[PDB]
RNA sequence: AGGUCUGUGAUGCCCUCAGACGCCCUGGGCCGCACGCGCGCUACACUGGCGGGGCCAGCCGGCGCCCGCGAGGACGCGCGGAGCCCCCGCCGUGGCCGGGACCGCGGGCUGGAACGCCCCCGCGCACCAGGAAUGUCUUGUAGGCGCCCGCCCCCACCGCG
């Protein structure tokens, strides 16, 4: 497919910052202005090490998806268990809160 | 339920819309709407045309309501 | 010599603030000071539930604090630095009536 | 861990230097000057509390009191508040 | 205006974008009958077309009907801003477009398709029919 | 925006001082939160509100309500003199009534023979008493039982 | 003077004079705006810009030597927001149009700036009075 | 034996007391929904809706210039008040321009962090005065209209005025 005009194959290797001006307001603010904390960066670096050379579990539910985090495998915490999540290009620009459900649907 | 137009065809702007009111003495937009079963805007236009002619005169004017009198008799 | 001075007075009771005034003005007739400018009253207001818990009918307390202010700034040239103390001593000091001075 | 470091592109993205807008509320100087120490209380947030009974619920910040409502009807007479009208 | 009698070409019922429109209502309000159009968009559309806005819709000649159509499939190039469009940054194109009746169904239906496979929290609630926003539901909206 | 008790108003510092000394008379009218200040002098029959003539006022419907004292009293007197009222306070109608009260008192303060003043007072009060005497009633406070002065929050017994 | 005539006649007459004299010109953005978040749809008339300008200059004349800022003009053209299943509330107008009008008037020297805001200049008073007497009869 | 040991260096008697019910950190919940009702808000339209203009309050109270449709933002100084209403016009009995719930792109603010809140375009649910039952009210009162404070990092259909 295409990602705001950018194709998937080349979407990989993209510098988050170069693709940055083609994203929504939340990511623009958080990245270009706010910045980011050390823990998130260490998470990124651990991800990079794992890619270059096991499910990398985490508590972060406010970490945005970098394009280089594609085809990655990861688990995330809801409060009681770790929830694996598979990534895809349309998944980019979004926080992991959406992809790890914190509860179950209600059936009487 | 009830449908009313907003645009005469040729002759209805004479056979009734005018020929039938000129006999009246006092008239009003909603009265002429309920009489000729046509929406009010057309009535406004026609009354403007008539005051242009001079047959009727305004006695009380206002955005909510204006009414006329038949001077021609 | 001449400095253009101001006197502030603050209080929560109307009687002392109206008694300090008479003394000070009576004392300053010679130096050229003149009466006050009674300022707008500052109304502190608090509404609180009359109960430590939610129960029964909902009844409210209505506390308030009035603060009164009188300002004589009419000393100025009529009073020099040293002579100001002459006026702040003969008056009857009251335990609660802060009076501040500033040119 | 005093010698570790990351790619610079991963270091230009750190947070805004302008410290934080989450300082604790201190009424006077007596409170503070500003291993486990690394994380004992790093969660810096407001903790304004009744200067009488030390409670974080129902504190009147109006006029700079910081007095609970239940810890207030008792001392209102001393402070100067009077119940009229 | 000042139009009493009907134009010889006055058309009593008009058909556009597979939708049918009456010829006695004013133009700017009639066009609201379509999906993807409203009052704000319409005036900004007619006006660029050098069309009058207070004329009964049925008396719209044929020449105006096209130019009005042209500025509606080609909004941006004709000048209208990018903040007056119902689709601002497409997911695939990255463009700013204005989509209409034939498209609303597809772009919406295709949106939810993307949310089920992505497994978002929002998509599932679109399935059992809850509230996607954070509205409370304990005591409201009882079928 | 204007309170009605301001020193600038009861003195009318708006007017230039040299002319200020001509307006011998002063007057007051009110209603609710509304005040009227009439500085009056000799003239040839003119009137003004906030730099506005009397006819071109906003109560196109109550213009006669403002003009009443003129018609009930006659014209020669008012033609004799001139005014320039200023008003400040809540609402439009309140201001209308304040103004008419102020006019009545000011014109009635001009005569010098108190017998004439009494006769005119009797003539005027007969038509209405509120052209001469201020209206006392005023907004009443509200209580915590409910959302109104006298009405209460609806009570459910079950 | 000017206050011895109702505003409605003066405003329209002056706006017509102004449009005839090319004193001010409608920019591009005047044809897709709604004039304030409070407003619901855009204006019907095609020459509201000139009416607004006339009203604003009359407002600058009334205040005389006193100064006005733009945001103080926006609070005299406010309205009421509706359509929110919530109690209504008041909102301020937009200030881009007002800024354009005052800047254009100042460029014509009818309007001299001060320390804060702007105030009428004697030329503007001259012109306003002249037209006022022109329409007096 | 109404409520409050969950307001307190107010407290009697029991139970917790080094894998702690002590204190601190990371996430989540208190907002979850086939369902019954209590206090409110918005509406069912012509005694009206929309567009432009004119214009007056009080508890009390902070403004200029420039960008941006707007929300908001960058600079720099101490200075300041609304809705109803009135006037001119469009609509013309149609679940229609009444009503704006629901939902889909987008732009911003708060904050360490949106699940929170604003603005723009589009979509446009019921609702035609509401059964058995029932509440409040006598002058500046009922009702209608809006404006400030409380808690509050953002947020008022709430409450005191």
């Amino acid at each position: 497919p295409n990602f705001r005009g950018v194709e998937v194959e080349k979407l990989a290797t993209m510098k988050i910052t170069d693709i940055l001006p083609k994203l929504n307001a939340r990511c623009r603010r958080r990245i270009g202005k706010h910045g980011l904390s050390m823990k998130h960066l260490r998470f990124v670096n651990k991800l990079r090490l794992r890619r270059a050379a096991k499910i990398v579990r985490t508590h972060l539910r406010d970490m945005i998806i970098f394009p280089e985090m594609i085809g990655m495998t990861v688990s995330v915490y809801n409060g009681r268990q770790f929830i694996p999540v598979e990534i895809k290009p349309p998944m980019v620009g979004r926080a992991l809160r959406e992809y790890s459900m914190s509860y179950k649907i209600v059936s009487h | 339920k009830v449908d009313y137009p907003t645009l005469f065809a040729d002759e209805a702007a004479m056979n009734e819309a005018l020929k039938f009111i000129k006999n009246s003495k006092c008239i009003t937009h909603t009265q002429i709407c309920e009489r000729l079963r046509v929406s009010v805007a057309l009535a406004k236009r026609v009354m403007r045309q008539l005051v242009k002619s001079g047959d009727f005169a305004i006695v009380s004017k206002s955005s909510r309501m204006t009414i006329f009198k038949n001077m021609t008799k | 010599m001449h400095q253009k001075y101001t006197i502030i007075v603050v209080g929560k009771d109307l009687k002392l603030v109206e008694r300090y005034v008479k003394s000070i003005v009576k004392e300053g007739r010679a130096f050229g000071i003149s009466g006050p400018c009674r300022a707008p009253v500052r109304r502190l207001t608090i509404t609180t539930r009359k109960s430590p818990c939610g129960e029964g009918t909902n009844t409210w307390h209505r506390f308030e604090l009035r603060m009164y202010k009188r300002t004589f700034w009419v000393t100025c040239g009529g009073n020099d630095i040293s002579t100001i103390l002459s006026k702040t001593v003969v008056i009857p000091g009251i335990q609660v009536t802060v009076e501040v001075e500033e040119p | 861990r005093n010698l570790g470091s990351c790619g610079a592109e991963d270091l230009d993205s750190r947070v805004h230097p302008s410290t934080i807008f989450w300082p604790t509320e201190a009424d006077n100087i007596n409170l503070a000057s500003g291993m486990r120490e690394t994380e004992f209380c790093t969660h810096i947030a407001h903790k304004r509390e009744c200067r009488i009974c030390g409670n974080y619920n129902s504190v009147y910040r109006k006029y700079g009191l910081f007095i609970c409502r239940r810890c207030f009807k008792e001392n209102a007479g001393k402070i100067g508040f009077v119940k009229l009208h | 205006m000042t139009t009493i009698v009907q134009p010889n070409d006055y058309r009593d019922l008009l058909r556009m974008f597979n939708t049918n429109i009456q010829g006695k209502v004013v133009l700017e309000c009639a066009l609201v009958g379509i999906k993807g159009i409203g009052r704000r968009f319409a005036n900004v559309a007619l006006k660029k077309a050098n069309i009058d806005v207070h004329k009964r819709a049925g008396e719209l000649t044929a020449a105006e009907e096209d130019a009005l159509m042209k500025v509606l499939e080609d909004p941006l190039s004709h000048g209208i801003p990018a903040w007056m469009l119902n689709r601002n940054n497409d997911f695939e194109s990255g463009k700013d477009m204005h989509i209409l009746v034939n498209t609303i169904a597809s772009t919406h239906r295709a949106d939810l398709e993307r949310l089920r496979k992505t497994r978002c929290e929002r998509g599932v609630r679109h399935h059992h029919n809850l509230k996607v926003r954070g509205q409370h539901t304990k005591s409201t909206g009882r079928r | 925006m204007a309170k009605g008790n301001r020193r600038d108003l009861l003195e009318r510092n708006d007017i230039e001082v040299r002319e200020r000394d001509k307006y011998t008379v002063h007057t007051l009218g009110k209603k609710k939160n509304s005040v009227a200040v009439a500085f009056v002098k000799a003239g040839k029959g003119d009137i003004l509100v906030n730099n506005v003539p009397l006819a071109l006022v906003r109560p196109e419907i109550l213009r006669t309500k403002v003009s009443e004292p003129i018609m009930i009293l006659g014209e020669s007197l008012f033609k004799g003199l001139d005014m320039n009222i200023k008003v400040a306070g809540g609402g439009h109608v309140s201001q209308i009534y304040a103004v008419r009260q102020a006019i009545s008192r000011g014109v009635l303060a001009s005569v010098k023979d108190e017998a004439a003043r009494s006769e005119l007072r009797a003539k005027l009060v007969s038509y209405d008493r509120q052209l001469v005497v201020s209206d006392p009633r005023r907004c009443e406070a509200k209580k915590f039982g409910g959302r109104g002065a006298r009405a209460r929050r609806q009570k459910s017994y079950r | 003077s000017v206050t011895r005539v109702p505003a409605d006649v003066f405003i329209n007459s002056f706006a017509a004079h102004l449009k005839n004299r090319g004193i001010i010109k409608c920019p591009a953005f005047t044809d897709y705006v709604k004039t304030g978040v409070s407003r619901q749809y855009a204006p019907r008339d095609a020459d509201w810009f000139y009416i607004k300008a006339a009203s604003v200059i009359r407002h600058f004349y009334i205040s005389g030597s006193h100064s006005i800022g733009v945001a103080g003009l926006a609070r005299k053209y406010s309205s009421l927001q509706k359509g929110k299943t919530t109690p209504h509330h008041t909102k301020r107008a937009s200030c881009k149009v007002i800024r354009s009008i005052v800047s254009q008037f100042l460029g014509q020297k009818l309007l001299i700036a001060g320390e804060r805001g702007r105030h009428i200049s004697p030329n503007g008073r001259k012109m306003v009075e002249d037209f006022a007497e022109g329409l007096q009869k």
